[PDB]
């Protein structure tokens, strides 16, 4: 089955990405692996793990096992087409071609997905096929695959309502929104957190509190931050169980500058250990520095540079080498005075930094379209 | 129940005057909006940055 | 066709990004600053 | 019915179909309740009952 199977892969890089930190992995995660039937997604883990010599037997139980599910499967399948139901054979593995999922690999996961497809002729089977379907396609990462049975998934809600696979499908739209580096689009799909359920692959319902906060406060402004996640009472009774994550949220919003970069480093450090944020660990806190510093900073104009430090956060040439990379990156609209002390403002109109992206989408498209020109006619 | 919402109110009612009598001009100092205001100048001053924030 | 005679012989574009402006600096501030509260 | 209508060989199965149970009011609440939007935690088992 397939509603534990998502530990599995981030106990899988529980074991390979920490180098130091690779032994309760290899502990738990054989500990799940040598049971429940599993033979396939571990070799090249047991490669990436040690000898573990003796396998043998524990392979030969356990393909035993595995071939004694497969010919009970040929044993039904010869008495379902004798006297037929609702095309019996289709309809024993299509419950068990999802335990072939998971114990065999995705070949007779998807002929048997795609064969079974057409054989229950309301969707109330499909589309938990193709939620099947979408949780293999993060799980081999099929980012090709996914974007087929999205839209093959989304064609069937419309008929009905369907709101259990409708909102639950938000849910994988998220987490693939975060997945690439979305966060517009992954707070937008996290916007109700009102539906969203005590899941399987969240089975904490405070860790999907966390993830929809984290996208939230870059993802918008201060209205949709003085409305959205400061008066939701669904929203601040499940925080109330967080000590960290309510004072990292609200640090930021009651200008307690200070103290922010404190759990900044804890919820950072957190993020860097965290599978699917490690891609982009390094990319979030970094939107969060020049978020806070524009956020302070286009308050005054005359508030020099050596305030910062006892009010906001120490080190003073620190505060001169991260702004100093800011301007220079063209952002953290500001001019900063040097020798006499001080860091002044300006304010730029929407009439250049709304013309550098239309530049940028026009020598982008102009580079496609010249090159599928030189692609096709020769 | 009047005694919860009348400090709610009274938020309200203060950046209601306080945007009323910041209109009429360009540049001003907060010592004259906390005299015409008839109020200080440090919550003035911070209630102020929470506008521009 | 295409032989081309041989003289000599997202996922991965805004962490690089982040390796640009982020290569080598800072990488582990979870003391420097705990460094900096009795120096500042 | 008619006694004609009740002859043996005439009619070849009768199905009675009896009001639903606490078990079987559930369910259709449970098909029935696919197209709305809910709010989490319902316990539909009560309003079943």
């Amino acid at each position: 089955p397939k509603n534990p199977d998502l530990r599995i892969a981030q106990l899988r890089f529980l074991l390979s990405l920490p180098e130091h930190r690779g032994d309760a992995a290899v502990r738990d995660e054989l500990m799940a692996a040598v049971r429940d039937n599993n033979m396939a997604p571990y070799y090249e883990a047991l490669c990436k793990s040690l000898d573990w010599q003796i396998d043998v037997d524990l392979l030969n139980k356990m393909k035993k096992a595995n071939e004694d599910e497969l010919k009970r499967l040929d044993e039904e399948l010869e008495d379902a087409e004798k006297n037929l139901g609702e095309s019996e054979i289709r309809d024993a593995m299509m419950a068990k071609a999802e335990y072939l999922c998971r114990i065999g690999d995705k070949e007779g996961a998807l002929t048997a997905f795609r064969k079974t497809y057409d054989k229950t002729v309301a969707l109330g089977h499909r589309l938990d096929i193709v939620f099947y379907l979408l949780r293999i396609g993060l799980f081999y990462m099929d980012n090709d695959l996914i974007t087929r049975n999205t839209e093959k998934a989304k064609s069937l809600i419309e008929e009905g309502g369907d709101w259990d696979r409708r909102n639950r499908l938000k849910v994988y739209q998220g987490l693939y929104c975060v997945a690439i580096r979305d966060f517009k689009q992954a707070a937008e799909l996290f916007l109700d957190t009102v539906s969203t359920f005590t899941s399987y692959e969240l089975m904490d319902y405070k860790t999907f509190v966390t993830y929809t906060v984290y996208v939230s406060m870059i993802a918008l402004e201060r209205p949709d931050l003085r409305e959205k996640v400061i008066k939701g009472a669904e929203i601040l009774e499940v925080l109330h169980s967080l000590p960290a994550v309510r004072q990292y949220l609200f640090s930021l919003y009651e200008c307690r500058y200070s103290v922010f970069f404190q759990s900044l480093a804890v919820v950072e450090q957190e993020m860097k250990k965290d599978w699917l944020f490690a891609p982009h660990y390094r990319y979030y806190v970094r939107e969060m520095r020049i978020h806070a510093y524009s956020q302070l900073l286009e308050s005054y104009r005359s508030l020099t540079l050596g305030y910062m430090a006892e009010a906001f956060g120490v080190g003073v040439e620190f505060i001169d080498q991260e702004l100093s990379r800011f301007i220079a990156a063209g952002r953290l609209h500001c001019k900063i005075d040097k020798v006499n002390e001080i860091v002044e403002t300006n304010r730029p109109d929407s009439k250049n930094w709304q013309y550098q992206e239309t530049i940028k989408k026009g020598d982008l498209l102009l580079n496609r379209v010249q090159k599928l020109s030189r692609v096709i006619n020769m | 129940i009047i005694s919860t919402h009348l400090a709610k109110l009274y938020d309200n009612l203060l950046e209601q005057n306080l945007i009323r009598v910041i209109e009429p001009f360009s540049r001003v100092q907060i010592e004259h909006i906390s005299s015409l205001i008839k109020l200080s100048k440090a919550d003035v001053e911070r209630k102020l940055s929470q506008m521009i924030l | 066709m295409s032989e081309k005679k041989q003289p000599v012989d997202e996922d991965n574009w805004d962490d690089d990004n982040v390796e640009d402006d982020f290569s080598n600096q800072l990488r582990a501030e979870l003391e420097k600053h705990g460094y900096k509260m009795e120096t500042s | 019915l008619d006694s004609a209508l009740l002859r043996p060989g005439r009619i070849d199965r009768k199905i009675e179909f009896p009001p639903p149970n606490e078990e079987a009011r559930l369910d259709i609440l449970k098909i029935h309740s696919r197209k709305m939007n809910l709010t989490r935690g319902i316990n539909l088992r009560k309003i079943a009952e």
